[PDB]
């Protein structure tokens, strides 16, 4: 879990330059400490939620619409 | 200490009562009289200075 | 009797004592948790209402259901967009239900010779930031205009800090050399600059 | 008559009658300080700030006479590099400074006190 | 745990050197001049 | 009614003595402001000699 969740999680070096150079405008290597992380974050976020949307999500949507209260 | 136990004395037992001492020293400790331990001859606080 | 032996038992009987303790003490959290749940759900039984309890209980149930259909599945369980709208931020609730005169810029109050465009870049600076605001992006404020802002109100303090960074330079001399500090040195003391 | 497997531990009497009498001796000595045969009890023998003042000053000494410039070592840990506080910036050091007093202790009355 | 493999009480910063302000850059309302000749902004060496 | 000069003298030499008193309250040891606001040149803080028990460099 604590694996197969990092394996997900954890980005390449081309997602964490494509991540820094959107929010912030500056490449890595030039950056703060704590604003390094906020681009990993990101990026690592970006992979959760698009494994989410094409691997999780592709197929539960069948719609069995009900079940309420 | 609870359990009496009695051997002769052996190395490896000389060296486990070494061991616990050395690493008490290390620690923090209570003490019984702390005014009188931590006196010292000279003009200072501790024997530390 | 070897120190390895030792060790391991004396982690053994430390990891097993810990692992017992956060359990007890998991099962009290979750205990001092949902009291109130409980008393409700009691008091409901006690007013004269016994059905009503059970609808709770099932209710509960249901909605731990609603939430494995909604986060899991990812249906869309309709009802929700009723339930997205009632609820806001503190950010959004300040970019679209606040006037613009409940924020203000500890500037506008110090300082009586600002103008208005001044009183803008203060306030867009220090009390409404980019992020509390409709139309507002980050790097707004050009922060070179606001110094030249800064430094037009108490100038003294401004010369101060151009003096210690010629100092720290060797360009002490290049100081002395602006057009008005000679003049300055004459006014506020009363003699010549002899050095 | 039966205890045990005896492959389980069983611990002995006298370790809770140590136990016990000890606790409410420790309490009755903290209470009374002075009348430990004209002493007292303490839980320690010298201060961790103390300490650390007495090791920077040999310290910045001895770097001082060996023709360099000194250096202050911290508790908690040294500066991190941040840009938007001067607390966030020296957050470890003012950790451990902020809690002094109750470090110092005692947590109960020093003085006694008859209700 | 990528730093618990490392010694993190090893590599990291636990001291700095520290400097004296000069009168210029100190409590300058705290510097008075007493009867000329003096003043109280204290100075001496350990030796 | 306008104060004379003796009375503003008066007033001053008084209010001298009240400002000492004042500052006999302005280190707290441990305290919060001293924590923060004590530095060197550089915005480093200091360890201020203020312990009971210790006096450093021969002091
Ligand atoms: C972290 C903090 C918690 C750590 C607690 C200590 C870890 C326990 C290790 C136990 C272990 O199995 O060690 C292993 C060893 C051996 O323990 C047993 O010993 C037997 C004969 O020696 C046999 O060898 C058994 O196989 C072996 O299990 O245990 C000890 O020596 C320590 C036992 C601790 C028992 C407590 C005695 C002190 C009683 C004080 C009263 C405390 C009351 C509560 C107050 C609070």
């Amino acid at each position: 879990t604590v694996a197969a969740g990092a394996a997900i999680v954890v980005p390449s070096g081309k997602q964490v330059e494509a991540a820094s150079l959107d929010i912030y405008g500056r490449p890595p290597s030039q950056l703060l400490p704590n604003e390094r992380r906020a681009a990993e974050f990101a990026a690592g976020h970006r992979r959760w939620k698009g494994f989410v949307d094409n691997s999780i999500y592709s197929w539960t949507r069948t719609l069995p619409g009900h079940d309420n209260p | 200490s609870s359990k009496e136990r009695r051997m002769a004395l052996e190395d490896l037992s000389k060296w486990k009562i070494f061991l616990l001492n050395f690493l008490l020293a290390l620690t923090e400790q209570s003490c019984i009289y702390p005014f009188i331990s931590n006196l010292s001859f000279g003009p200072d606080a501790s024997i530390l200075e | 009797e070897p120190i390895q032996d030792e060790l391991l038992k004396l982690l053994r009987g430390g990891w097993v004592l810990l692992s017992n303790l956060a359990l007890f003490l998991v099962f009290s959290s979750f205990l001092h948790r949902s009291l109130n749940w409980f008393v409700q759900t009691e008091l409901l039984v006690a007013v004269g209402a016994p059905q009503q309890a059970g609808e709770r209980v099932v209710g509960k149930f249901f909605e731990a259901i609603e939430w494995v259909e909604r986060n899991i599945l990812g249906w869309k369980l309709p009802g929700d967009e009723e339930a997205e709208d009632a609820t806001s931020k503190v950010y959004e609730v300040l970019q679209n239900y606040t006037p613009a005169e409940a924020a203000y810029s500890f500037a506008q109050l110090k300082y009586k010779d600002l103008t208005h465009k001044e009183r803008e870049l203060f306030h867009k600076a220090y009390a409404l930031r980019h992020f509390e605001r409709r139309d507002g992006r980050p790097g707004d404020v050009d922060a070179a205009e606001l110094q030249a802002v800064k430094d037009r109100l108490d100038p003294l303090e401004a010369d101060r800090r151009a003096y210690a960074a010629a100092k720290a330079a060797g360009r002490l001399d290049e100081y002395w050399a602006a057009p008005g500090r000679e003049a300055t040195y004459q006014r506020i003391v009363g003699a010549p600059r002899i050095a | 008559v039966y205890k045990g497997p005896a492959s389980i531990p069983h611990a002995s009497a006298e370790v809770f009658g140590a136990f016990f009498l000890a606790t409410n001796t420790a309490l009755l000595a903290h209470m009374f300080p002075g009348k430990l045969f004209g002493s007292e009890l303490h839980v320690r023998k010298w201060d961790p700030d103390y300490l650390a003042s007495c090791c920077n000053e040999q310290g910045m000494r001895r770097e001082a006479l060996s023709g360099k410039k000194p250096n202050l070592w911290l508790l908690g840990g040294g500066p991190r590099l941040v840009n938007d506080s001067w607390e966030r910036m020296w957050w470890n050091n003012l950790h451990w400074k902020r809690w002094k007093v109750p470090r110092t202790g005692p947590a109960f009355p020093q003085d006694m006190y008859w209700q | 745990f990528k730093n618990f493999f490392s010694f993190s009480f090893l590599n990291n910063i636990w001291s700095i050197p520290i400097i004296i302000p000069d009168i210029a850059s100190a409590m300058i309302s705290e510097v008075s001049v007493l009867d000329g000749y003096f003043h109280n902004a204290f100075t001496f060496l350990e030796t | 009614e306008m104060c004379d000069i003796p009375e503003i003298l008066g007033t001053v030499q008084e209010a001298r003595q009240i400002v000492e008193r004042a500052r006999m309250w302005r280190f707290k040891p441990y305290g919060e402001v001293g924590l923060r606001m004590a530095q060197d040149a550089n915005g480093s803080p200091v360890s201020l000699m203020q312990e009971p028990l210790h006096y450093p460099h021969g002091t």
